């Protein structure tokens, strides 16, 4: 449990608290993916969608997975690796979710699915990294995706994240 | 809205 793991758990709790004081919609207006081309130069929105959660159980569920897996990446591969997985995965899972269903979505599961993808593949192709995902959880992960197809989930985020995490994990398991 |  290091600096980037906790800095992101604080950001999500801080933003969650603001959504309870200001209301979901008020925060959404400022942190969500650009809904209007004129807003395209509001840099933060490509990332900030990931900090917003809509219930306590989803914030809990998400931050816990972020702790288990994100903490594992930071501990073993360092803070710069977790930053880069987070920024790339948040941007691209955002970009895909926007095309599938438009800009009104939020949550850290985009990033979480890239973490589950990276930790699983990296731990199979470069075991020496010191990270791994149990098969009991690669079943939970896959059941989680498919239970979103048959139904309130951001399906584009789920699958774009996962893909990003396999891609990066693959590249990093050549450079090893 | 959808849950990511």
């Amino acid at each position: 449990a290091g600096p980037v793991t906790w800095v992101m758990m604080i950001a999500c709790v801080v933003v969650f608290i603001a959504m309870q004081i200001l209301g979901d919609q008020e925060v959404m207006l400022w942190l969500a993916w650009p809904f209007d081309p004129t807003l395209k130069f509001e840099f933060w929105r490509y990332f900030t969608h990931a900090l917003m959660h809509f219930s306590l159980m989803h914030i809990l569920f998400n931050l816990l997975w972020w702790w288990y897996l994100g903490g594992a990446v930071e501990k073993r591969l360092g803070s710069g690796k977790l930053i880069v997985i987070t920024l790339i995965s948040a941007l691209l899972s955002g970009y895909v979710q926007q095309k599938f269903s438009g800009p009104w979505f939020g949550g850290l599961s985009g990033v979480v699915f890239a973490l589950m993808g990276y930790v699983w593949l990296r731990g199979e192709r470069d075991p020496q990294s010191g990270i791994y995902l149990q098969r009991g959880l690669i079943i939970f992960a896959l059941i989680w995706i498919v239970a979103g197809w048959f139904d309130s989930m951001a399906n584009g985020a789920h699958i774009a994240g996962l893909a990003v995490g396999l891609a990066m994990a693959f590249v990093d398991s050549l450079n090893a | 809205v959808r849950m990511a």
